[PDB]
Parts: structure tokens; C-alpha cells; sequence
């Protein structure tokens, strides 16, 4: 029936991201209260998506 | 002991070692002396020469 009509929609997708750099990239930690031993660590990073 | 303090645990913070029961035992035992001088009682059986 819509052979030569035009259409048009709104329409809902999911949120979708890529990391295009890494920032404040590591942050670290020498845990050693309540350890056998030292223990290296890694807090999180921020990411610029 | 342990069952009271549910949730909570002990340990030496240098290392990974807990307090074994040699220390609970020891406790406890003078803690029963402390309360047999708290009321004057006798609170083990115990064979008495008067």
C-alpha cells in the first residue's frame, strides 16, 4: 500500500558507549594492613566514553 | 565465646594468624577464678581435707 509513500518513526535504542581515551588512567595501592604481606592493588580508572 | 562475638573476628594485623583457643582457654580459666572469688563459692567439684 506505501509503494511510493514516505516514513517516518520515533524509535527507542539502548544507550551504547566507546572509550575514546583513558584518564587519571591508574591509581595504586601498597595494602598491607591485615595481610600476610603486601599486596599491590589497582584503583579504579577513569574513562572519557 | 566466639558465638557471642558472631560477625566479628580477630587477628593480628601484621600477619593472617587469629588467636588460637590456647588464649580462649586461658581466658576463660581466669574468668571462672574470677567469678569464684566474686561470690565465695566453690564452682568445680573439688575433693576438700578440712
Amino acid at each position: 500500500k506505501y509503494e511510493n509513500h514516505t516514513v517516518t518513526l520515533k524509535i527507542l535504542m539502548t544507550l551504547r558507549y566507546v572509550v575514546s581515551d583513558i584518564l587519571k588512567e591508574s591509581r595504586y595501592q601498597y595494602t598491607k594492613f591485615n595481610q600476610p604481606k603486601s599486596k599491590f592493588e589497582n584503583l579504579p580508572q577513569k574513562l572519557l566514553l | 565465646v566466639k558465638a557471642y562475638m558472631f560477625g566479628i573476628v580477630v587477628q593480628n594485623p601484621d600477619t593472617g594468624q587469629p588467636m588460637g583457643d590456647e588464649f580462649y582457654n586461658h581466658i576463660l580459666e581466669r574468668a571462672v577464678g574470677k567469678a569464684e572469688r566474686a561470690l565465695d563459692i566453690s564452682i568445680l567439684p573439688d575433693t576438700q581435707h578440712e
